[PDB]
RNA sequence: CUUCACACAUGCUACAAUGGCCGGUACAAAGGGCUGCGAUGCCGCGAGGUUAAGCGAAUCCUUAAAAGCCGGUCUCAGUUCGGAUCGGGGUCUGCAACUCGACCCCGUGAAGUCGGAGUCGCUAGUAAUCGCAGAUCAGCAACGCUGCGGUGAAUACGUUCC
């Protein structure tokens, strides 16, 4: 049951446009997964009406 | 008066009624008919009896109604529903 | 080609493909593509990821798009309701707010004909 | 050797003893299993969960899922007993640490308009459950070979006794909480 | 006097490719102007602001007509069709624009894919379509009304029936 019923699963390199690169084991064919955003370059990971009248006058 | 070149519009008879109370720090109600007056940030905390057509309606200027006209809080018409 | 989490329609010219972002119409689409130098007569399938970085960061420095435009829009409607203004009461009932005629029309704010 | 595991025993295994003063190293919490399931309730009708829920959770997680049948018939759901309504995979060992690292690095920020996960979704022991809303969170499935979009909810079952002990574990692994 | 569970009536803009958008370029008529018409220059994405020439006018301003033509692009999709509704920012008029003004910018992008029974106008420079002007008027709910020119059809056997 742990033989030729499961999908193929081997080593896979992941790179980001920020410059991040690390090495996992995934199911992408060829092992060349490329992301546009990751855990290093995303926001949330690093970050009155009285003044409206004052700005007009 | 609605264009930024000429400032906002408050009636002069309404500006004199709060400047006699901003000088001695009291919060008496201002009976008024001036629905067309802008709320400015010297009306904060003041209450106003604002005429709607048939009676005067109290309105309490808090902080966020400070770019609006004063008549927007006394509704003139009345409609509960057809049935 | 996800730009700001928006999934641009594939095989579409770049002047129109940016307008599928909530917060960008045709005037902003001309001035995203003017500051970044990407030409307007370009399909979105021929886009470069090096080009996609140039306009995935021009937008947060200047513009206001999905989520934090959509919540700023629905917190302005929210603001009028608790201050008890005229438009806030008029927002609460599904009646039109900008001084519209309500005798024979306003079938956009209201639904289809109830027909009593 | 998955890199989230060698990072776990290097500093996470030792920082938890100084926050929670354990006497013995057999008390330090560790995530035991990650369970993902679909829950395709719109498969009692039309009976198509074959390409839908089975063939994408194999691509997300790495092994073929189990199909879960319904246990009692509910009339209002048009649900008959013994009918496939759920698809579930269970991840242990290296495929678990290679899922949690791949989830938090390149997948969990791909949520549209993402502002973090709630830290109050612990059940009382220190097991965390959150729900995804789309399949396009993962690059390992593609938008063009799939049927209709569907979400999934993901359990992270730990060896923790209580909630803030389990909250301190997943914070140290790299879950983003608001 | 502008309300709004609804019903009718007259119109406008639509549902697109005989079209939309962008660039270039051609050809009108009849009117208005002193509490005015504002050329030119200058600032603004724009409505506009400012300066000021000329003109009670076949003289100056209004005044760039729009369809059309040529080039480019979209490629039949609820879309680069549609432009309601709503959010924000403005300008001008006026003592004053909340109830209740018009216009401009940015965002938003609803119904609608040619319309049931029924029903209307039109026989020629007509119908269909395209702009421009006037009166009332501080401004305007002007898509109305009274006019003006542009391009420009198809049909009529016939008198039985309505
Ligand atoms: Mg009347
Ligand atoms: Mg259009
Ligand atoms: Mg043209
Ligand atoms: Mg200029
Ligand atoms: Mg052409
Ligand atoms: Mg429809
Ligand atoms: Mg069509
Ligand atoms: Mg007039
Ligand atoms: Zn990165």
């Amino acid at each position: 049951m742990k033989s030729d019923i499961h999908p193929a699963y081997e080593e896979t390199t992941v790179v980001c446009g920020c410059g991040n690169t690390f090495q996992t084991r995934s199911t992408k064919p060829g092992g060349r997964i490329v992301v546009e955003v990751c855990s290093q370059c995303h926001p949330f990971y690093t970050g009155g009406r009285v003044a409206r009248f004052e700005k007009r006058y | 008066p609605r264009s930024l070149k000429k400032g906002p519009f408050v009636d002069e008879h309404l500006l004199k009624k709060v400047d006699v109370q901003n000088e001695k720090n009291t919060k008496q109600v201002i009976k008024t008919w001036s629905r067309r007056s802008t709320i400015i940030p010297d009306f904060i905390g003041h209450t106003f009896a604002v005429h709607d057509g048939r009676k005067h309606v109290p309105v309490f200027v808090t902080e966020s109604m400070v770019g609006h006209k004063l008549g927007e809080f006394a509704p003139t018409r009345t409609f509960k529903g057809h049935i | 080609a996800r730009l700001v989490g928006v999934d641009l329609p594939r095989d579409k010219r770049m002047e129109v493909a940016l307008t599928y972002i909530f917060g960008i119409g045709r005037t902003r689409s001309n001035e995203i593509l003017a500051a970044t130098g990407i030409d307007r007569d370009l399909r979105t399938r021929d886009l470069t990821e090096e080009q996609l970085i140039h306009l995935r960061d021009y937008i947060e420095a200047n513009l206001k798009v999905e989520g934090d435009l959509r919540r700023e829009v629905q917190a302005d409607i929210r603001r009028k309701i608790e201050i008890g203004c005229y438009q806030g009461l008029r927002h609460r009932r599904g009646m039109p707010v900008r001084g519209q005629r309500t005798k024979t029309n306003a079938r956009t704010r209201k639904g289809p004909k109830r027909t009593i | 050797q998955p890199r989230l595991k060698e990072r776990y025993r290097s500093e996470i295994r030792d920082a938890l003893r100084k926050q929670f003063g354990y006497g013995n190293v057999m008390q330090i919490p560790t995530v035991t299993k990650v369970v993902v399931n679909m829950g395709v309730g719109e498969a009692a009708r039309d009976a198509k969960l074959i390409n839908g829920a089975v063939n994408d959770l194999a691509l997300i997680t790495g092994q073929k899922p189990e199909v879960r049948r319904a246990r009692k018939s509910i009339a209002q759901f048009k649900l008959r007993e013994g009918m496939p309504v759920g698809v579930r995979v269970t991840l242990r060992g290296d495929r678990m640490w290679e899922f949690l690292d791949r989830l938090t690095s390149i997948a969990l920020p791909r949520i549209r308009d993402f502002r973090g996960l709630s830290p109050k979704q612990f059940d009382g022991v220190g097991n965390y459950t959150f729900g995804l809303a789309e399949q396009a969170v993962f690059h390992e499935v593609d938008v063009d070979k799939i049927d209709r979009v569907r979400g999934m909810d993901i359990n992270v079952v730990t060896s923790a006794a209580t909630d803030d002990e389990g909250r301190a574990l997943l914070r140290a692994l790299g879950f983003p909480f608001k």
